[PDB]
RNA sequence: GUAGG
């Protein structure tokens, strides 16, 4: 319930720098944004909250909860 | 006070006297120099007569007198005329009826002015504790009072004024029938299309309905297939009126038109211009700044209710509540000073036959005996000594079950307002006359 | 370890300020029962006050009535503070005349059945033998102090226009604590509240509205529980 | 506004010809000049407020009153 | 629906000098009534 | 920061009532205090409930018993006063106890050991509660100025007219052209220094430590001690122009 | 007239002893009373019983070691303060204690005479070196909210009996809180948080309930001078 | 231009 509810120690030891936390954070909150902005036409390549989400909420908090609980993951190309 | 001030505390005071506002009602300073009678009678607001006579009638609007040789004089008062930056002018009366006058004399007071003596300010009860944080680094914390009392309340007047041009095309028409609008917003409106007067308006409202000639008009597909289907004209007139300016809200108190096929003359071009004044009185809030003469100042910080003020031993609460931290470090120990003669200005001293130095001193000079109210001079350098000070805090008129509510240290005990429970020490308390 | 409930004594000093003794307090409870008791009385009290005015030939509050040696916005500087105590819900209306000579006071003003203005010697204005004053006044009643721009109901009428007022009659309460004569180490304190009130009401009436606030609150807090 | 005097304007001190000394204060400027009183902003001392008992001279200067004491 | 908007989004209140790299500083924000910003006390001195 | 100073200070801060107990734990040290025989500013005995560290010099030091005791997460009573168990009780359970002054370099020491020790929600957390529990006590110190609070030293008159009779001395042998202008202009520079400096510490020396202005210049909070000489002692030599 | 909204108190429940409660939403200015008015109540108004007076055999007031036990007496004295006791007798009565041997006596060692009874057995008392030789008298009485210990002339009476602090409030401490919360587009709205920790012996919502109906009658009495309505929900 | 920072 705040912009600073979820810890930011837990986000930097796995992220190993504070610039790839937000870079990587910011991608997977456009992602989900497109994905709330899709109305309708599908695209396969997108994929959904895997959090619960609320009536009301800004993409980048549910982005951050998902990197606190881990479940996502990157790669360098 | 001005010897105890360091010298950059003084330029600053100095400084910051000529910014006041002047209020709703005025009063005199209980504590001051003995001056300010002098700089505002030469000061041009103020409205003395210049013969020797008798009023015959008083009025709001006119003061009528007449002479001894026969003349009769009639001076005009100006009643909420804007001054040049933006604050009303407004003159009070102060002869009565019946009264004798000498050349001279004050007959109406102008802004921040009583009884033809200078005043800026009002005078308000403070007391000096931190409390709670909501005073942290120079701010304020005053009663709710001020904001039910008025006590710190200007009222503020607005010009706009706007000229139907004429141009190229053709002659701009200021009028009722305003273009592409509701119904509504054109309700206060006279048929000429200038507002009423009285009439409040808002952020966004319509003044004065005036509209453009015409535009060259190539219109969108979509705006004629929304016409055609509505069934309205998409008329070559613009409206052009002016607004009420975003975040303005007031009453209007007087509008004035000037007209060109009229006997008044206007600049080239020119048809007709209106101009329209916007009156509202502003109280005192939060983020206004605020200020005494010693060059303290700072901004409103939280204005508490009446109850959550620490109240004085009898139940009078404290008017405002000022960081002590800031004194001793701006070297400004005469606020301090003022503030105990302030008390002893508020309820007066009976000094007779006690014979002690100061009170010797205190006999020659005149300034012996005194009842409440009464105001005081303290010249810039002839000031009283701190002696004369303690000596008065000693022998202060009792003010009610014949006790003294200021202790001879010139503290006092404050109970608190919140908790309920008395605070551990006394606390300094008085009178301070606040901008 | 010794049981004893609170009982209160009254007395009078002045017809409208009064002292209240409440003795068997417990130690470090006089000050805070003094404190609770200040706060509701000055916060929450019923009373009755004017809200809003009409001026014959008038159209805002910055204008200056003809006879008069004081404009409209001292007038409702003067017509603030009047006192006034009424008995029905709804608003209801009184009216001011004068002419001639004199000075209006609140002594003048023409009271309808069942609202009362309690301190006529109150002078409003003043006015000269050429000068005519003509007033509309509605009277409203609720408690503490409500601003004008809320009071304000009515954009039509010109000619109306709002006042801020101040429905409560309280003036100032002020509470001490003594040392009890009982031999006991608690040193049980005796509570004493000096309350002083406008001209509109009794202070004892006050202070019982005082106690029905509070005992309603508390067992608000009280009942829901168990 | 009425009694101050500027030092600003043409065929003068201008903003950015000021220096150290012509803003400080000076011995003679007692009951001629209030030294408290300027603005506190950068043009500091290039305005001043007239001294309460002070007086113009015919040809320019200004003159202040003093009391004639004789034998002490 | 201002007040349901506002949250979890940050605003970089700022001040005039911004000496040092502290004068530009995060916060979330909070509606109020009145006309002046309110501000924590412990980053006060960090702004000046 | 005074609200803290004034928890945390020594004795003699006021007149310590009712000092010299020993209490069970906190809670009965605060019921006595709203009892009111108790002072904040006394030296008692206190007890611990389990999972209060010890102080850092406390280490060592334990209870007497004739098996192994380890003080560093059990019970232990101290002697201390009332403000610094209240103080301590703001800070972290797992921060180690603190039992002298904090003023304004110790807060910052500690602070700084907090910001190093500690992940950054509990160091904003314990600064939140800091800064509310500083502005309470801040509250209830009671610090104010007043005429009576800022008092000169009564040797002032003394010392100050002896240093003006040399003064009047040197003037008159200067008068006789014995001693050249620039001369007696540098010998009254230092002999004014001296006076000032003398006068400067009497001052220093008068004035106790539960003053208001010795409160909130002692602590850190805010002032230096120049402008306390200016404020209750002479000025002295001051710029010439130029 | 009438309140825009009536507050309604609550419960929140961390610990079997410790415990918040919250009021929704009341009128400005209307928090801090409630919150001082009950710190106060609950911590001195509701009644209880402890201990008064601790006699060890053989040892003097002025000698503050006890033979045979590892222990001193201030200690001691801690100890026994923070043992709680229950009794209803009005009256004071005598309470006894026999132990020897090594070992380490605790509070489930005791001995109550009838209607008094120790809620919590489990507290350490006294660890025993050698022969315990323990034989403690003291004694018990109701009382009110917090009394200091004071003497009482009982040390001529009899040398080894000395005063210890009790504590009769059943509560050990109340801290109230205020915050401001916003109803209906405004924000002059108060919400009362008042933290009870009392001990295992009552439950702190029948404490709440005794300190409301002693505010209650207290306030009620005020009453008597006339009646008058005010507007509530 | 002049105020406030």
């Amino acid at each position: 319930e705040g912009i600073i509810n979820p810890p930011i120690d837990e986000l930097l030891e796995a992220t190993d720098s504070k610039y790839s936390l937000v870079i990587y954070a910011a991608k997977r909150a456009r992602q989900i944004n497109a994905y709330y902005s899709q109305l309708g036409e599908g695209l396969l390549e997108y994929v959904g909250p895997l959090v619960d989400t609320h009536v009301h909420e800004k993409p980048l908090s549910i982005a951050l909860r998902e990197i606190n609980a881990g479940l996502l993951t990157s790669e360098a190309i | 006070f001005l010897e105890h001030d360091d010298a950059n505390r003084a330029l600053m005071g100095a400084n910051m006297m000529r910014q006041a506002v002047p209020l709703i009602k005025s009063e005199s300073p209980l504590v001051g120099t003995g001056m300010e009678y002098r700089s505002a009678a030469d000061a041009g607001d103020v409205v003395k007569a210049e013969k020797a006579g008798v009023v015959q009638e008083v009025s709001a609007d006119y003061i009528t007198t007449t002479n001894d040789d026969g003349t009769y004089i009639t001076y005009r008062l100006a009643k909420f005329s804007r001054s040049n930056q933006g604050t009303s002018v407004n003159q009070k009366v102060i002869v009565a009826e019946g009264d004798r006058i000498i050349e001279g004399q004050v007959l109406a007071d102008g802004p921040a002015t009583e009884n033809g003596e200078m005043a800026l300010g009002k005078n308000l009860l403070v007391a000096f504790m931190p409390w709670e944080g909501h005073n942290y680094e120079d701010a304020i914390i005053l009663s709710q009072r001020l904001v039910q009392d008025d006590v710190l309340s200007s009222i503020h007047i607005e010009e706009h004024e706007v000229d139907a041009r004429d141009t190229k095309l053709g002659p701009e028409e200021i009028t009722r029938d305003i273009p592409n609008v509701s119904e509504e917003v054109l309700a206060d409106l006279d048929e000429r299309g200038i507002i009423r007067i009285g009439a409040e308006v808002v952020a966004g409202d319509i003044l004065v309905g005036k509209v453009t000639p015409k535009g060259e008009t190539e219109l969108t597909p979509e705006e004629r297939l929304l016409r055609a289907i509505f069934g309205e004209k998409a008329r070559e007139v613009r409206d052009t009126s002016l607004k009420v300016p975003h975040g303005e809200i007031g009453k209007v108190i007087g509008v004035r038109v000037f007209d060109r096929e009229e006997g008044d003359e206007l600049p080239p071009g020119v048809n007709q211009l209106v101009r329209v004044y916007v009156a509202q009185k502003r109280k005192i809030t939060d983020g206004d700044k605020l200020a005494g003469r010693h060059g303290n100042k700072g901004v409103i910080s939280k204005i508490n209710p009446i109850e959550d003020m620490p109240f004085l031993e009898d139940g009078t609460p404290v008017d405002i509540i000022l960081n002590p931290l800031a004194v001793p470090s701006r070297m400004n120990p005469g606020q301090v000073l003022e503030i105990h003669l302030g008390w002893l200005a508020s309820r007066g001293w009976d000094v007779s036959g006690l014979a002690e130095e100061w009170a010797q001193r205190l006999q020659v000079i005149g300034a012996d005996k005194v009842e409440p109210g009464t105001n005081v001079a303290t010249p810039v350098f002839d000031g009283a000594r701190e002696d004369e000070l303690a000596g008065l805090l000693q022998h202060t008129i009792p003010n009610r079950d014949g006790e003294r509510m200021v202790l001879p240290s010139g503290k006092a005990r404050l109970f608190d307002g919140r908790s309920g429970e008395p605070f551990p020490e006394p606390i300094s308390v008085g009178y301070m006359y606040i901008l | 370890l010794i049981a004893q409930r609170p009982s209160l004594t009254e007395e009078v000093v002045d017809e409208f300020r009064s002292r209240f003794v409440i003795e068997p307090l417990e130690p470090g409870f006089g000050y805070t029962l003094g404190n609770s008791l200040r706060r509701t009385l000055l916060s929450s009290i019923p009373g009755a006050a004017v809200t809003s005015i009409r001026i014959d030939g008038v159209l805002h509050e910055f204008t200056t009535v003809p006879g008069v040696k004081e404009d409209v916005t001292d007038l409702i500087l003067n017509i603030k503070q009047l006192v006034v105590s009424s008995e029905h819900d709804e608003p209801v209306v009184m009216y001011l005349r004068k002419q001639g000579p004199g000075l209006v006071t609140a002594a003048d003003i023409a009271p309808p059945a069942g609202v009362e203005v309690h301190n006529p010697d109150l002078v409003l204005a003043t006015l000269n033998g050429k000068g005519k004053l003509e007033m509309e006044l509605t009277v409203e009643r609720g408690r503490g102090y409500v601003s004008a721009v809320q009071n304000k109901q009515v954009g039509q009428e010109i000619g109306r226009i709002p006042v801020d007022s101040i429905y409560s009659p309280v003036l100032k309460v002020t509470y001490k604590v003594e040392a009890t004569r009982v031999e006991q180490r608690t040193d049980f304190d005796k509570l004493i509240v000096d309350v002083e009130t406008k001209q509109a009401m009794r202070p004892r009436d006050a202070m019982a509205s005082a106690g029905k606030t509070l005992v309603e609150l508390f067992g608000l807090a009280r009942e829901l529980n168990i | 506004h009425k009694r101050r005097l500027n030092a600003l304007g043409p065929g003068g001190l201008s903003r950015e010809r000021a220096g150290f000394e012509v803003r400080d204060v000076h011995p003679s400027h007692y009951g001629r000049m209030c030294p408290i009183e300027t603005p506190e902003g950068p043009n500091i001392g290039l305005i001043g407020s007239l001294a309460s008992y002070g007086r113009i001279n015919p040809f320019g200067f200004i003159e202040t009153p003093y009391r004639k004491v004789v034998e002490g | 629906v201002l007040e349901e908007v506002i949250a979890e989004h940050p605003v970089l209140l700022n001040r005039a000098p911004t000496l040092h790299r502290l004068g530009i500083q995060a916060f979330e924000p909070q509606l109020v009534e009145g006309k002046a910003i309110q501000i924590h006390p412990l980053v006060c001195t960090a702004f000046n | 920061v005074l609200g803290l100073f004034f928890l945390t200070t020594d004795s003699e801060g006021r007149s310590p009532k009712g000092e010299g107990r020993a209490f069970g734990s906190s809670a009965e040290a605060i019921m006595a205090f709203d009892a009111g025989d108790l002072t904040l500013q006394a030296k008692i005995d206190i007890r611990f409930p389990v999972g209060t560290i010890p102080p850092r010099g406390f280490e060592p030091p334990a209870r007497e018993e004739g098996e192994p005791e380890w003080q560093q997460g059990d019970t232990f009573t101290l002697k201390t006063t009332l403000g610094r168990a209240l103080f301590n009780e703001l800070l972290p359970e797992d921060y180690p106890f603190v039992d002298y002054e904090v003023g304004k370099k110790q807060l910052s020491e500690i602070v700084n050991d907090l910001a190093e020790r500690y992940p950054k929600v509990i160091v904003a957390a314990t600064l939140d509660n800091l800064k509310a529990a500083g502005f309470f006590w801040a509250t209830r110190s009671g610090v104010t100025v007043a005429i009576s609070d800022i008092v000169v030293p009564d040797a002032k008159k003394e010392i100050v007219k002896g240093y003006e009779g040399q003064d009047e001395k040197v003037q008159k042998q200067y008068e006789r052209g014995l001693i050249t202008k620039e001369e007696r202009t540098q010998e009254l520079i230092a002999i004014w220094t001296k006076a000032t400096n003398e006068v400067a510490e009497a001052m220093n020396d008068n004035f106790p430590k539960t003053n208001p202005v010795s409160m909130m210049v002692n602590s850190g909070a805010r002032g230096n001690m120049m402008q306390m000489r200016q404020i209750a002692g002479m000025r002295g030599l001051v710029s010439n122009a130029k």
